[PDB]
């Protein structure tokens, strides 16, 4: 399974609202390109290739881990969207 | 921008008119030699819409510089072309129709 | 050892105490090594390990003996006709019992890893009826109509059919299945309707906070008993686990929380509760209570069955109603 | 290779011809080589005698004749063409007032032909017309569901050939008669007949107090004219009661052969039954001006017996095989023939009043395209007729024997319970109680039994013993269900001293129940075990140990059991694979005793004791119905003798003379690291090795020209915008060269229209070898194209896909498989002599099925490698358990004997696993190893080492060969993904590409699955984005194209849409938020 | 009918885990074709899009690289697995694609029962969830290793199934 | 490895006076052991004709 | 479903059951806009009583109905689903002669639109939920 | 109640009724593009026939 899925649940009042947290994270983790991580270069999950160790390129196991950490903070109506989207755009183009 | 409910109601011609952007006054569709609509046909885009995104049928407009401007020339709005699955047309009748439904569904509302 | 039921226990147990990935990983593993132990077992099945009992031999003989002696109490007369052939059939079904049982406990005594056996018993492949069918005489088989033949398919599957013993089989066989392919049309036929009345309720409210609850009952008057008798196992179960009590239930001298979502646990207790007589009904929130419109509250439905936690607001309940209802539709 | 024949049961008579139940019913319908003079009133013949002579002017009936195909079935199956036969009918005209005699013969157009293997081709294709089950006609009494102490009785016809005649008793002891949903005193009708109140008291009075409720004063106070009115009034309100019109009904209900025609074998049953005799095929005749009965007064007679319960009456089965008809093809088509010509009939009244009434012959009048239109309906777009199933010559064998309860002039779907469907009493030896397909439409396509036949009348006929005092009788007599029931049939299980019987106590079946009779009490004996079932459950082995389920799922999966390069008999077989070649036509044989001068692949000539030269053009991988080439390889030397009645060349599917399905491989039953799990089947890749489940199938592709007034279409190699490196497999013509290695994208066929491209391509799904290619220009000799088409350009391209992982195999006993995983050989369990199992097995698919077959065919799989010889264990009649341990002991010699005959001791792994099963209780404890393992592979069970491990796999596992066939359920043809796909234009949603694949049907239920998982952002991007929506796939696929992991379905394009759609019908659908604002769905502009 | 969806013949594949599944390369392929496209955009594979596809134009066009790229787009996601006919909400689930040998879908044992899936002959439709909203709630809610239980009963319908019961019971 | 036959374009066609086709000549040409006597040499082209 | 070895939760079986509880029938149109007859919900029959009776009015005389699983899919307010079963003429007709407020808020109500259905995510409750993290907050916290 | 009676009859988008090329130039359009086109074959004939004053029946 999901690395952390249980304590993923146990954060949330709903699975679903996990599912609409760490999907929305990984949409600004795709719009920003991983600059907006809160996972530290030790934390950042890690891929084999024929070359060598490189970042997951997949988002949702990044804010699914990001989410594991808690440094993420998740809530109804926590900031306008449209401040929100410029402040988070204004610091990661 | 939240819809959280939707109201199915009867339309006064007032309101059927509403939705229509012109009069279909022609049976004419698409011929032959031209893939382009006839003369205020079904496909006229006088009526429904642009074939092609921000673009007219003569072709004076053709970005996106121009939107919500109605072509002096040829008389087409330069939107999205996806507008043809949308906008509406009118058939203006010189005697009042009745509704089919209302007429022919048991029980007949109208009888 | 390890069979169906007690592996079902503990990814369940595993999965509500370790929780999800740790019994996924469980499960993972039961399977790469319940494999690889799989191929080492060296499991097989020949016509020598379908073991055929003495006991069957013998059962033939004691029910060849006493349906010639019913036939006597046919002549007689007693008896009526249908009561001649309930004769046969009472026969019949239990001597295809005491065969089966004589199979399963010819095989624990004298071969206890013999490959059907230790499917069955497992409940990895096969059943008692099968196995039976195999090993002991096969059942008894059905006429074209309701009535089932008064000569049952004596040989077993390991001796080989006789051609006629064979077409009473096929008879049964072909009804059983017209019986199974009828459904398969209509295994979304009542999901369609539930689908049709259930897509409107999902998990809209936290909690409702209604006060109205509904009372399952531990106890049923089983109809052939007439007493107070407590209701079977899986009823209570299906009934009762994960769900919110709208009032407090002290059990065991053990306090279940007013607004408490219910585990196994605490049904099994509550049912070891009911053995003793603590409660014969318990006072639980239910879908029927739910004070919204369309829609059911977190409280009011109970747990989330397919994580084993409170049920997520938001869930469609409703069609994962109509699914869990309209699944086992093909089954029936 | 040598074959061991089991089964002391001797097969007193070979089996019929098996598909003389199609060949001999069509010749029979034709009678083609039988000269008019001679020709019997059956078929085509009865329909022109029940049809001819039109009484308007004259048009009679003296004869017809049917002239030689047009073309051969090979031709015929080459270019969309029947193999059909030029109809002719000479018919003679006498003007009944001059007395003039006009004789003309009418090409009345074609009759499609029956091949010589019981099939035909319509259209091109290979068509099997599947015998019909239908309520026989005749006299059928049947107990009142509503009135127990009383019965219903009711005469049917023919199918659309007059209704049904229900006569019924009420309480007050009327007799009633139901005809066309109208019910009417039968004395009416009886006094319509001519008959006296004396008649019917004389005739009826001796069976009760029912006689006077047939009494009615009033009718017999009127002389049967004003009955007849009476009848007419009664049956037709309204109508005026005109004496000839009226009379013109009833006549025409009743008395006209024409509208009602009951069946010849109904007039049989009719006859048998009531111990009457028809005149003719009608309830009644028309006489000197009067009607005169033929069925109404016997069948009340037969009814008020069984009402008042006379000894020597009994009620009638509906579901009895001898009150259950076999509407076979020719009289099927003989039978839309005789609609056809009644339509010839209705047109030559409309013909005979146009034009002059003194100058017509017999061919003016003549109309022949309702009959060809009538025949040709029925062999294409008819339910009876179907693709001929020629997946193997088994296939298609069992295709022709297939009875179906559907189709015209029958059931349906809902008109058919478990009342139906449910295998009668007396569906043994003529119906296999089996071979119905499984899944939905089940119990309505049961098949025809082995040595079941098929009579004139149409009731299956099973052949029997007679036997006298306790022997037994060489003599065979053909039994239909209604005469079975009435004698007593011993089993052919019983043992026979030559042919004497010699058991005290003999197991025999009576009337359809099972009792045990003596030799004195046994009347008839059972030809063989084989009887009761069709050909490919009769195939299987050890069918005894197999469950009816299973083998029925067996049986049906020898339908779809593909042809292999290699394809090998079975190493357990029943013996009936001999006669099943000879009798599907699927291998040439040999015509006479001789010598063969050339041998050839292409073809075989053979020179015969006449002198005369005969060629056999051997047909060499002609593309099935359903894909599985058809290839024929020769068997005999160069310059070899040759007997009568001896193989040529092997068929598709066959080996030395034998039905070969698949490949019999060295199987191990055992879970390996559950590889086999749930029927999966693990395989060694030795066998890829060698070739074994090597499947060649062809695909027929196909290119239609058609013009435009912009452009018309051509077949040609000058494609647009495409590299000679791209036509690099093209010839001149377009075709693609035969010979060449085609993939999905690569080019087959051009054609080019308005100049743009639209040919096709090779589809992405299948793609391999061109083998033949068939080029179809317009007015080519003898093809006939479609309107409209241009030219048809038809390619066949062939490969040979060998079992990849996926593919479905099985066995003969139901074991329905799939390939795990390609294990090779080193990683594979392993005989102690190093040999390497060829395929392993999920031991776990046998108990629940109860399916043991698999297991003794694997027990003798065993013996039948280590001794190198095949063995034949006939149905039921085949080699028990003892035989088989024998064979184990000798083979077993064979196996250990090389060991201890080079000097070679005991593997202490060996020792190890003889621990194991000692404990496990398999073997015998304190015996020497040799003896442990002697006793250890009598139980079919070897040591068998794991490859991958070496240690010995602890516990021993059964092996053996088993006749394991690839089925046409394979993978290629299955396999079917896809990014996008180019969308449907009648529905925005992806369907079909050119270089891409299909849609995936995203069924409601899935829609179900996903909304139960809350996964809404799922299911918004499933429904709109991944299909119906096209302006938010645009945006898919350019937003994951870029990476972005967000594609934006802000508004969903069915909503919009659908408020447009509402809209349209002038109905308001406004949206609106909860503060009743209304929202623009449409974002503006709307 | 969905776009972006495959099918084929199931096999058990015992080696990969629960919360994945073996896919085909064929079908991985096809299925992933556009991810591929774009994680090839991102390695030293291919130009841009076009020359993308045109990398993965016909049979033989297939490398070393471009398997790898599928590798990496997979890798943390997840297909929708769905059998025919679907009976309840557990008739679809997701699994992390494994590419494998062959043409055939290998399906992990365990989840067959709650597809009702039989390896004889069952064919599969799989789909892949584009949207991470829609890939994230099919690794969360629709992974099979995240239903373990049935959402019917609560009894666990991702249990040891036959073959695995058969090995540890002996 | 490979297999040329003339006035052969492909694996299931069949040889004009040959009774083995095509496709059971290569199948009994895959049972064909050929020894390199040379451990370099690494494919050889055998050649074959024959006729009466 | 035990007959049958089958083990279903009874929560289900009680929504569908409740589905099919959820209309009544009117004894007493009263002074509200119902009728002797008519077929409404409990809810909003309750709703509209408590509604009539807090404004003096008198409420109505509700009379329990239990309809068939179909009989209650087909008398819904929500004339989508209703329109998309049988007859879709008559139920459009009789939903649009009555200016019909239909709540999306069913999801089959949603499924024929497209948008997120009120189920799991698409639920309200949890679709409108936000990510952020501290070096996001604090810019957030310095301009507000 | 008087809106049941329209005497404006609304028309459907084009794209919504495909009237397209599919292969080998044929045209394959929906139904209610003919409808519609019978639709104004008889309306225009209606108004023309006011503009004759054509006789009442
Ligand atoms: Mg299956
Ligand atoms: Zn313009
Ligand atoms: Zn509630």
């Amino acid at each position: 399974a999901e690395p952390g899925i249980d304590k993923l649940f146990g954060m949330v009042d709903s699975k679903y609202r996990l599912t609409v947290v760490v999907a929305k994270r990984a949409q600004q983790l795709l719009r920003h390109g991983f600059k907006n991580t809160v996972l530290e270069p030790e934390e950042r999950p890690k891929m084999q290739t024929l070359e060598g160790l490189f970042d997951d390129p997949n988002a949702v196991t990044w804010a699914m881990k990001e989410l594991l950490t808690g440094r993420l903070v998740f809530g109804e109506n926590l900031v306008p969207e449209d401040r929100l989207q410029k402040e988070m755009e204004r610091l990661y183009p | 921008k939240e819809v959280r409910k939707v109201r199915i109601a009867l339309a006064s011609p007032e309101k059927i008119r509403s939705w229509s952007y012109g009069e279909v006054e022609k049976p004419e569709t698409i011929n032959y030699r031209t893939l382009k609509p006839e003369r205020d046909g079904l496909f006229d885009e006088r009526i429904f819409g642009p074939i092609k995104d921000y673009e007219c049928a003569c072709g004076k407009y053709k970005r996106q510089r121009f939107e919500g401007k109605v072509c002096e020339r040829c008389g087409v709005e330069v939107t999205k072309s996806i507008v043809r699955r949308y906008r509406m047309g009118h058939i203006e009748l010189a005697t009042p129709a009745a509704h089919i439904w209302f007429v022919k569904d048991v029980p007949s509302k109208i009888g | 050892p390890q069979e169906k039921n007690s592996l079902k226990d503990l990814v369940y147990q595993a999965f509500l105490r370790l929780g999800m990935e740790k019994t996924a990983r469980l499960l993972d593993a039961l399977k790469y090594y319940g494999f690889t132990f799989s191929t080492t077992s060296g499991i097989t099945i020949g016509i020598d390990d379908a073991v055929i009992p003495e006991e069957k031999k013998q059962y033939l003989e004691e029910a060849d003996r006493k349906l010639l002696q019913i036939e006597q109490a046919y002549e007689m007369g007693f008896l009526t006709d249908r009561e001649r052939y309930d004769q046969i059939l009472q026969l019949w079904t239990e001597t295809t019992e005491k065969v089966t049982q004589a199979v399963f406990k010819n095989f624990e005594e004298n071969y206890p890893f013999n490959p059907l056996y230790v499917m069955a018993q497992s409940g990895a492949r096969g059943n008692p009826q099968q196995i039976r069918q195999l090993c002991g005489l096969r059942g008894l088989m059905q006429k074209p109509s309701g009535e089932t033949f008064e000569v049952p398919v004596r040989s077993s599957f390991r001796e080989g059919l006789t051609v006629l013993e064979y077409f009473i089989s096929s008879h049964g066989a072909r009804k059983g299945g017209a019986d199974t392919a009828l459904r398969t049309a209509d295994s979304g036929y009542l999901t369609r309707k539930l689908v049709d009345v259930t897509h409107e309720i999902v998990v809209r409210e936290a909690d409702c906070g209604t006060t109205n609850y509904i009372s399952v009952p531990l106890f049923q008057p089983d109809e052939v008993t007439r007493s107070l008798r407590l209701r079977k196992r899986a009823d209570i179960e299906a009934g009762l686990y994960g769900r919110v009590l709208a009032r407090e239930v002290e059990v065991l001298g053990v306090r279940l929380e007013e607004g408490r979502y219910l585990s196994m646990d605490d049904v099994h207790l509550l049912i070891k509760a009911a053995e003793a007589g603590e409660i014969q009904e318990v006072p639980v929130r239910s879908p029927l209570t739910c004070q919204t419109r369309y829609g059911v509250c977190q409280k009011c439905y109970g747990y989330d069955l397919s994580m084993a936690r409170p049920v997520s607001i938001g869930e469609a309940v409703g069609i994962v109603a109509a699914q869990s209802i309209g699944e086992p539709g093909t089954q029936l | 290779m040598e074959i061991k024949r089991f089964g002391r049961i001797r097969e007193v008579i070979p089996l019929p011809p098996l598909t003389e139940i199609q060949v001999e019913s069509y010749r029979r319908a034709l009678q083609a080589d039988v000269p008019p003079e001679k020709r019997e009133n059956v078929g085509i013949q009865a329909a022109f005698r029940e049809t001819f002579p039109i009484e308007e002017l004259v048009l009679d009936f003296l004869e017809y004749r049917l002239g030689e195909p047009p073309f051969p079935q090979d031709e015929c199956r080459e270019k969309d063409l029947t193999y059909q036969a030029p109809l002719y009918a000479r018919l003679q005209l006498i003007h009944k007032d001059t007395g003039l005699i006009k004789e003309d013969e009418v090409f009345l157009g074609h009759i499609p032909l029956m091949t010589e293997d019981g099939s035909f081709i319509i259209n091109g294709a290979d068509r099997v017309i599947v015998s019909q089950i239908h309520r026989s006609p005749g006299v059928y009494f049947t107990p009142d569901p509503a009135r127990p102490g009383r019965y219903i009785a009711s005469i049917i016809p023919l199918p659309k050939r007059g209704p049904w005649i229900d006569l019924e008793v009420e309480p007050n002891g009327v007799v009633s008669m139901k005809v066309n949903k109208r019910k009417f005193p039968l004395v009416l009708l009886l006094r319509v007949l001519g008959y006296d109140q004396e008649t019917l008291a004389r005739e009826l009075g001796a069976y009760g107090e029912l006689v006077q409720g047939l009494m009615d004063e009033s009718v017999f106070a009127m002389r049967p004219e004003e009955a007849l009115i009476r009848l007419f009034t009664l049956l037709r309100p309204g109508d005026p009661p005109k004496r000839d019109k009226a009379v013109a009904y009833v006549y025409g209900l009743i008395a006209d052969p024409r509208r009602y025609d009951l069946g010849e074998a109904g007039r049989y049953k009719a006859e048998e039954k009531l111990g009457i005799r028809l005149s003719g095929r009608t309830l009644a005749r028309f006489e000197d001006g009067e009607f005169k009965d033929e069925v109404f007064l016997p069948t009340l007679r037969y009814l008020f017996a069984l009402t008042a319960g006379v000894p020597g009456h009994e009620v009638d089965d509906i579901d009895h095989l001898g009150n259950r008809r076999i509407r076979t093809v020719g009289e099927l088509m003989t039978d839309q023939f005789r609609v056809g010509l009644a339509r010839l009939a209705r047109g030559v009244r409309e013909r005979m009043l146009m034009g002059s009434e003194d100058s017509l012959t017999p061919a003016k009048l003549v109309n022949s395209r309702p009959l060809e239109a009538a025949i040709r309906e029925f062999f294409s777009r008819s339910q009876l007729s179907q693709f001929k199933d020629e997946t193997n010559p088994l296939s298609s064998l069992r295709h022709k024997r297939r009875i179906s309860a559907l189709g015209p002039g029958g059931l349906t779907r809902e008109r058919a319970g478990f009342d139906v469907r449910d295998v009668h009493r007396t569906h043994y030896g003529r119906i296999c109680p089996v071979e119905t397909p499984e899944g939905a439409n089940i119990g309505l396509i049961t098949s025809l039994a082995a040595y079941a036949r098929v009579d004139e009348l149409g009731f299956i006929r099973t052949p029997y013993r007679r036997v006298v005092g306790g022997v037994v009788t060489d003599e065979v007599v053909y039994m239909t269900a209604t005469e079975e029931d009435r004698y007593t049939i011993a089993q052919a299980n019983t043992p026979l001293e030559g042919n004497r019987i010699a058991a005290e106590r003999v197991v025999a079946r009576r009337k359809g129940e099972p009792v045990i009779v003596s030799p004195e009490e046994v009347e008839f004996m059972d030809v063989s075990p084989k009887q009761v079932f069709s050909v490919n459950t009769n195939l299987i082995p050890f069918l005894e140990h197999d469950d009816a389920n299973r083998a029925l799922m067996g049986s049906n999966m020898q339908t779809q059991a593909v042809p292999l390069i290699r394809a090998q008999a079975p190493v357990v077989m029943t013996g009936l694979e001999e006669r099943v070649v000879r009798d599907s036509l699927a291998a040439l044989y040999a015509e006479e005793d001789g010598e063969v001068a050339k041998v050839d692949g292409n073809r075989i000539v053979v020179r015969y004791e006449d002198g005369r030269l005969v060629e056999y053009p051997l047909r060499r991988f002609y593309r099935s119905n359903q894909g599985t080439a058809l290839d024929q390889r020769p068997r005999v030397v160069v310059g070899q003798r040759v007997r009568k009645g001896d193989l040529l060349a092997d068929g598709p599917a066959s080996e030395n003379g034998f039905l070969a399905l698949g490949q019999n491989v060295l199987v191990a039953i055992m879970p390996f690291d559950g590889y086999n799990f749930e029927d999966a089947i693990v395989i060694s890749e030795e066998l890829l090795k060698r070739d074994f489940y090597t499947s060649i199938h062809i695909e027929r592709y196909e290119i239609e020209a058609r013009d435009t007034k912009l452009g018309p279409e051509r077949i040609t190699r000058d494609i647009p915008h495409l590299s000679e490196a791209a036509l690099r497999d093209l010839d001149e013509e377009g075709v693609v060269r035969i010979g060449a290695e085609v993939k999905p994208g690569d080019i087959l066929v051009g054609r080019t229209s308005f100049v743009k491209d639209t040919s096709l391509r090779v589809p992405p799904g299948e793609g391999g070898i061109v083998v033949r290619t068939v080029r179809l220009r317009r007015g080519d000799p003898g093809v006939e194209l479609k309107p409209g088409v241009r030219e048809v350009v038809r390619v066949y391209v062939a490969q040979k896909r060998k079992l990849q992982v996926g593919d479905k195999l099985a066995n003969r006993h139901g074991n329905k498989g799939v390939v795990a995983k390609i294990l090779p050989v080193e990683d594979m369990p392993h005989l102690p002599d190093g040999t390497p199992v060829d395929v392993i097995l999920n031991p776990l698919g046998v108990p629940s099925r109860m399916n043991l077959g698999q297991i003794l065919e694997t027990h003798l799989g065993l013996a039948g490698y280590f001794l190198g010889q095949r063995y034949i264990s006939p149905i039921f009649d085949g080699a028990k358990e003892p035989e088989i341990k024998e064979l184990l002991a000798q083979a077993f010699e064979v196996y250990f004997g090389k060991r201890k005959g080079e000097g070679f001791g005991v593997d202490k792994r060996e020792v190890e696993v003889l621990r194991r099963a000692e404990k496990l209780g398999l073997v015998t404890p304190g015996k020497t190893p040799e003896e442990q393992l002697k006793e250890l592979f009598l139980q079919g069970k070897v040591v068998l080492y794991d490859g991958r491990t070496g240690e010995p796999i602890e516990g021993p596992i059964v092996v053996g060969q088993m006749f394991i066939m690839k089925l046409y359920h394979m993978v290629e043809d299955k396999m079917h993904a896809r990014s996008t796909g180019p969308y449907s234009l009648i529905t925005q949603q992806p369907l079909g590409g050119k270089a891409q694949f299909g849609g995936q049907r995203f069924g409601e239920m899935e829609v179900w699955a996903l909304e139960a998982y809350g996964a809404a952002h799922t299911l918004q991007e499933m429904l709109t984005l991944k299909s119906d929506d096209i302006e938010g796939r645009n945006a898919a696929y350019e937003a994951i194209i870029k990476g972005e992991d967000v594609p934006e379905p802000s508004v969903p394009e069915s909503f919009r849409v659908l408020v447009k759609e509402l809209q349209a019908l002038a109905l308001d659908v406004q949206t609106l938020d909860e503060k009743d604002n209304p929202v623009d769905i449409f974002e503006g502009l709307a | 009918r969905v776009d972006y969806s495959g099918r084929s013949v199931i096999v058990v594949g015992p080696q990969l885990k629960l919360h994945q599944c073996g896919l085909p390369k064929r079908m991985a392929l096809e299925l992933f074709k556009p991810f591929l496209l774009k994680k090839m955009e991102e390695k030293g594979i291919a130009p841009n899009v076009k020359a993308a596809r045109r990398m993965l134009e016909r049979q033989r066009d297939i490398k070393d690289e471009v398997w790898d790229a599928l590798e990496e787009v997979i890798h943390g996601k997840v297909v929708l697995l769905n059998r025919a006919p679907t009976l309840h909400r557990l008739g679809i689930q997701a699994f992390q694609p494994v590419l494998v040998e062959g043409q055939s879908i290998q399906l992990h044992p365990l989840v067959c029962e709650a597809f009702n899936a039989d390896f004889d002959g069952d064919q599969m439709a799989v789909h892949v969830p584009l949207s991470s909203f829609a890939q994230a709630e099919a690794r969360i809610q629709m992974l099979s290793a995240h239903n373990l239980l049935s959402p019917a009963s609560g009894e666990p319908l991702a249990k040891p199934s036959r073959d695995i019961i058969l090995g540890l019971y002996y | 490895t490979s297999v040329y036959i003339e006035d052969v374009l492909h694996e299931f066609s069949t040889i004009p006076g040959v009774k083995e086709d095509v496709v059971e000549i290569i199948l009994n040409l895959k049972e064909l052991v050929v020894r390199f006597l040379n451990p370099s040499l690494q494919t050889v082209t055998l050649l074959l004709k024959a006729e009466g | 479903y035990r007959a049958q070895g089958v083990k279903l939760h009874d929560k289900h079986i009680e929504i569908v059951v409740r589905q099919m509880m959820k209309y009544v029938e009117v004894t007493d149109p009263g002074d509200s806009r119902l009728l002797e007859g008519q077929v409404l919900e409990k809810w909003d029959v309750e709703a509209l009583n408590e509604r009539l009776i807090a404004e003096g009015k008198t409420p109505v005389a509700w009379k329990p109905l239990l309809m068939g699983v179909t009989k209650s899919a087909l008398s819904t307010k929500s004339w989508l689903s209703a329109a998309s079963f049988q007859n879709t003429t008559h139920v459009l007709t009789e939903a649009a002669i009555a200016g019909k407020k239909d709540e999306l808020i069913g999801l089959k109500e949603n499924v024929i639109l497209g948008r997120l259905i009120p189920a799991g995510t698409g639920s309200d409750f949890v679709r409108f939920t936000q990510v952020v993290d501290q070096k996001t907050l604090k810019a957030i916290e310095e301009a507000r | 109640p008087e809106w049941m009676i329209l005497e404006a009859v609304p028309v459907l988008p084009p794209d919504l009724r495909p009237m397209v090329q599919v292969d080998g130039g044929r045209f394959a359009t929906s139904d209610l593009n003919d409808l519609y086109r019978r639709l104004i074959n008889r309306n225009n004939r209606l108004k023309k026939l006011l503009a004759q004053g054509a006789p009442e029946i």
